[PDB]
C-alpha cells in the first residue's frame, strides 16, 4: 500500500560502476564496484540484486548481480 | 555496575570494559539515544528523526550465578570458580528469566 | 533550584500576561477603531527521560513512557478583526468602515501607516488629517470656502461651493486590504504598519472586490465585550491564586529538606 | 551504605516527579487542546532472603506518564478561522524540516500568501489556499472549507480538512509546542474525512480547552507535600541511626 | 496518601459533577425541546474488618462490625422527560409535540437520530430539514410555489397551491416512541441516538399508540425549573465547602503527624 | 479551569446574544420592510464518562450513564419572514407587497 511505513535494516541503496572492455561481446563477464549511497553502516555480506549498467547514452550494456566482497 | 557510558565511536563500556551482548561486545550507532529494556534490549534513536525509527540494535547478556559459583578476581570482576566452570561451562548461558 | 518552582513561575508569568492583555482591552473601550486582543499559550519542551515506544522487553514495547513537562509560555496575541458597532456622531468629517478595509496615512518619516479609525479633521492648509495630525492618503484637499463635505459609499469626497448647484470633487478615498489582517504591527496611536507576515497592501475602491463601504457621520467603536472581560478576570484571578499556591507548597517542601 | 537512605531518596524523587506533573498540568490550564498528564509509580526490585521466605523492598520509581485523551470543553472565539474537534481526531501539520506532526489546537490563521497555518506558523495538512478577496470562510462539519466571494452567489470549495486518527492516542510523542509525532506505540496514522471511520466532527468558531481538572491537582499537591515530609522524616531517622552507630 | 483524604476527594469531585449538571441545565434554559438532568450517587466500597455476623463467644454473634466505607461515586445522570411549556411563535414551520414522541432525522453518514426540537426549515431543494441542516424523515418535500403550509395534529402535511382551492397532501410526519426514553444517547445538536438500553424505535403516527399530537406554530420550551437550580446551587456550594473543610482537617492531622 | 465555569461562560454569551437580538429588533421598530430576528440554540458536547447502555455485566445493562454535558451554542439567527402591517402613506411612489415577493 502507498500509505505505509517500511523501516528496513538489511537493505542498502548502492551505485554500481564498471568498465566496458574493448571488443566486449554479449555473454562475457566483468568486475563491478559497489558503493553505498546513503547512511549505510556497512556492506559486509550483502548481495547485489539485478542492476542494469547504463552507458553515457543511457542504454543498458551490462546486467549486474552477485555477492560483494568487502575487505574486513 | 550498571553505569553504562557510550563512546564517541558508539561502543558500550563499563569501567573501560566493553559490554558483552548476544553478538559479542556491544557496538551502538554513534550519537544515539539508548533505552535499555526490562530484558536488556537496546533501542537506539537518532536525534532529529521521528520516534517511528526506534529500532533495537542488540541485547545485553544477563547471566545468573549464585555466590557459591563466583570468585572475585584481582581486577574487581567476578568469574566462575573451577568447579562451577566445569559444571556450567566456561561461557555462561544467558538466563531469559532475568529482569533488568 | 527545583523544577516545580520554575514551572509554577512560568505559570504565574503567563497568567500575569493574560491579565495585562485583559487590562489593555478594557482600557481601550472608548477608543474608536480598536480591536480586542486575545493571547494564546503553549507548553514548553518535555523532558525525555524514558523514550516511549522503546522495547520494554524483547517482544514488548513501552506504551506512553515517562515524559516530564516544563511550564507554559505565550505564543502570540491575535486581534479579533470584526466590525465594531457603529455610532452616529453627526459629523461631516467622521467616517466609518462597514467592511474590511483600512485608511492609509503618511508618517512624518515618509513611510505609510494604516489606521481604521475615521475621526478626521482639517489642518490649516486644508488637507484631511487624522486626530494625530497625520495626513490621510490620498491627500484630499478641502478648499477654503466649503459649505458641506459629502463622502459617499464608494469613497468620493465632494465639496459644494456657494451658488453652484453641482458639487466639486476634490479627491477619492480608497481602502487598503491585506491578505493577513492580524499580522500588522501595531505601533499604537491607532496605527498598524505592514510586516512580511501581513502580505502586501492591496489598494481598492470602497465597495469593490472586498473593501468596505464608507459611512459619513459614523464612527466604528471598539469591539470589546465587557462581560466576557469580567468573567475572564475572575478566571485569571483564580488561576493566579492556584499558581501562587503551587509556589507556596514548593516553598514548604524545600523547608523540610533544609531542616533535615 | 546499605541502609534505607536510598529507599527514602527514591521515594522523594517520586514525589518530586508527581509534583512536576501536577505543576505542568496547572501551568497549561489555559492552553487550547491540552491533555492532562498522570504519572504512574510502580516499585523497584525486591531482595529475597532465604531461610535455613522474606523479601525486602528497594523503593519506588516512575514508569510512564499517561495523557488523558478525553474531549475537553469548547469555548468561544467568534473567529471564523478556529475549529474545534468533537470526538477523537488530530489535525496534521507539516513542520519545516519535513516530518508531519499532529496537533489538536484549532486556533488557525491565514498566512501572507493564502494558506492555513497554526499559531506557530506551521502549515496545516491538507494544504488550504484561501483567496485574497474572500468575504467569509466557512468550514463545514465534514471538513469542507468553502469560501464566499463578492458577486458569485455560491461559495467556492477550496479544501478538505482531514483528521488523522491513531488507534492508541496515548502513545504519541509530545514534541513541545502543542504538537505530537507518531511513534512505534501509536503507529499507522489513519487519514480520514471528519465524520466517518470514527473521525470526529468540526465546530467552527470554537476552540477545545484544556482537560485539566483543578480539584484533583490541588488535593494531589497536598498529598505530595505530606508524603515528601514523611520521606524526609524517614531520611532523618536513618541519619540519626547511622550517627548513633558511628559513635561507638 | 491517607484514607480520609481519598474519601473527601471523591466528595469534592462528585459535588462538582452536581455543579456541572446544574450548569448544563442552566445553560440550556432557552433551548427548545431540552430536558433537564439529575445525577444519582451511590456508596463506594466498604472495608470488612470485623465481619458482622461472625460468632463471638461460641453462642453470641457480633452485630454490625467495622464496615469502614470509602467515598461516593455518581451512578448515572437521568433526564426528566416531562412536557415542557408550549410557546406560540406563530410560524408555519414550528411543530410542537404534546405527548411522548420523537421526530426521526437522518444523519448524512447513514444512521438516524431522534430530535424533539420542532423548528424546521426548508433547504434549496424544498425538503423539510432541521435548523442544523439535517434532513427529517420520512422526507417531506415542499413544492416551489407554496402559498401556505399546514401541518395537522395527525402529522399530515398540506400545501395550498395557486389555482387549487383544495390542499394537496405532500407527506406524513410520524413520531418515534421508545420503551425507555432515558436510554437515548444525547450527541448534542438536540439529537439522540438509539442505544441498547432504549429498546428499538417504534414508528407511530401522531395520535395513536401513545405518540403525542403535533401543534403548528408552537415550540416546546425547556422544562428547566430555575428556582430549584438556585437552591441546588446553595447546597452544591455548602457541601463542597464542608468537604474542603474535611480535607483541611485531614491535612492538619497529617502535618502534626509529620512535625512531631 | 473548572468545567462549570466554562459552561456558565457559554451560557452568558448565549444570553448576551439573545439580548443583542432583542435590542436590534427594538431598534428597527419604525423601519419599513423589516424582518425581526430570532436565535436558536443547541446542546454542546456531551462528556461520556460512563456510556449509557454499557454492558456492565453479562446480563445487566447500565441505563442512562454519566452523560455530563458542556454549555450551549447558538445554532443560528434566523429572520422571521412574515407580512408586516400595511400603512397608507398616500404617495404614488410607495408600493407594498402582499405575498412573499422581492424587488430586485
Amino acid at each position: 500500500p502507498t500509505g505505509t511505513n517500511m523501516q528496513l535494516k538489511n537493505v542498502a541503496a548502492v551505485m554500481v560502476t564498471a568498465s566496458y572492455p574493448p571488443f566486449a561481446r554479449q555473454g562475457q563477464t566483468i568486475d563491478v564496484v559497489v558503493s553505498s549511497m546513503g547512511n549505510a553502516k556497512s556492506l559486509r555480506g550483502g548481495t547485489l540484486l539485478m542492476t542494469p549498467l547504463k552507458g553515457v547514452d543511457s542504454q543498458v550494456y551490462a546486467l549486474a548481480q552477485g555477492n560483494i566482497l568487502v575487505g574486513g | 555496575n550498571g553505569n553504562i557510558q557510550v563512546g564517541p565511536t558508539g561502543q558500550l563500556t563499563i569501567q573501560g570494559h566493553p559490554v558483552i551482548g548476544e553478538g559479542g561486545p556491544i557496538t551502538v550507532p554513534e550519537g544515539s539515544e539508548i533505552t535499555i529494556a526490562a530484558d536488556g534490549t537496546i533501542s537506539a534513536l537518532n536525534p532529529g528523526d521521528p520516534p517511528n525509527t526506534v529500532a533495537p540494535v542488540g541485547r545485553l547478556k544477563l547471566v545468573k550465578a549464585e555466590g557459591n559459583e563466583v570468585q572475585r578476581s584481582d581486577d574487581g570482576l567476578f568469574r566462575l570458580t573451577a568447579e562451577a566452570q566445569a559444571e556450567r561451562g566456561a561461557v555462561l548461558a544467558a538466563d531469559p528469566s532475568i529482569r533488568i | 533550584m527545583i523544577s516545580s518552582l520554575w514551572i509554577a513561575k512560568t505559570g504565574l508569568d503567563a497568567q500575569q500576561t493574560n491579565m495585562d492583555v485583559i487590562a489593555n482591552n478594557l482600557a481601550n473601550v472608548s477608543t474608536n477603531g480598536f480591536k480586542r486582543q486575545r493571547a494564546v499559550f503553549e507548553d514548553l519542551l518535555y523532558q525525555t527521560i524514558r523514550q516511549p515506544g522503546a522495547q520494554s522487553s524483547e517482544q514488548t514495547t513501552l506504551p506512553s513512557g515517562l515524559q516530564i513537562g516544563t511550564g507554559v509560555r505565550p505564543v502570540a496575541t491575535e486581534r479579533l478583526h470584526s466590525q465594531g458597532n457603529l455610532s452616529q456622531t453627526n459629523n461631516s468629517k467622521d467616517v466609518a468602515i462597514k467592511g474590511q478595509g483600512f485608511f492609509q496615512v503618511m508618517l512624518p518619516d515618509g513611510t505609510s501607516a494604516y489606521t481604521r479609525d475615521g475621526s478626521f479633521q482639517v489642518d490649516q492648509n486644508g488637507q484631511l488629517v487624522t486626530a494625530g495630525g497625520f495626513q490621510v492618503q490620498p491627500a484630499i484637499t478641502i478648499p477654503a470656502n466649503a459649505l458641506s463635505i459629502t463622502i459617499g459609499r464608494d469613497g468620493v469626497v465632494s465639496v459644494t461651493q456657494q451658488g453652484q448647484a453641482a458639487p466639486v470633487q476634490v479627491g477619492q478615498l480608497n481602502l487598503t486590504t491585506f491578505m493577513n489582517d492580524t499580522g500588522l504591527e501595531s505601533i499604537g496611536e491607532n496605527l498598524y504598519i505592514e510586516t512580511q507576515s501581513s502580505g502586501a497592501p492591496n489598494e481598492s475602491t470602497p465597495g469593490l472586490n472586498g473593501a468596505g463601504l464608507l459611512y459619513q457621520g459614523y464612527v466604528e467603536t471598539s469591539n470589546v465585550n465587557v462581560a466576557e472581560e469580567l468573567v475572564n478576570m475572575i478566571q485569571v484571578q483564580r488561576a493566579y491564586e492556584i499558581n501562587s499556591k503551587a509556589v507556596s507548597t514548593t516553598d514548604q517542601m524545600l523547608q523540610k529538606l533544609t531542616q533535615l
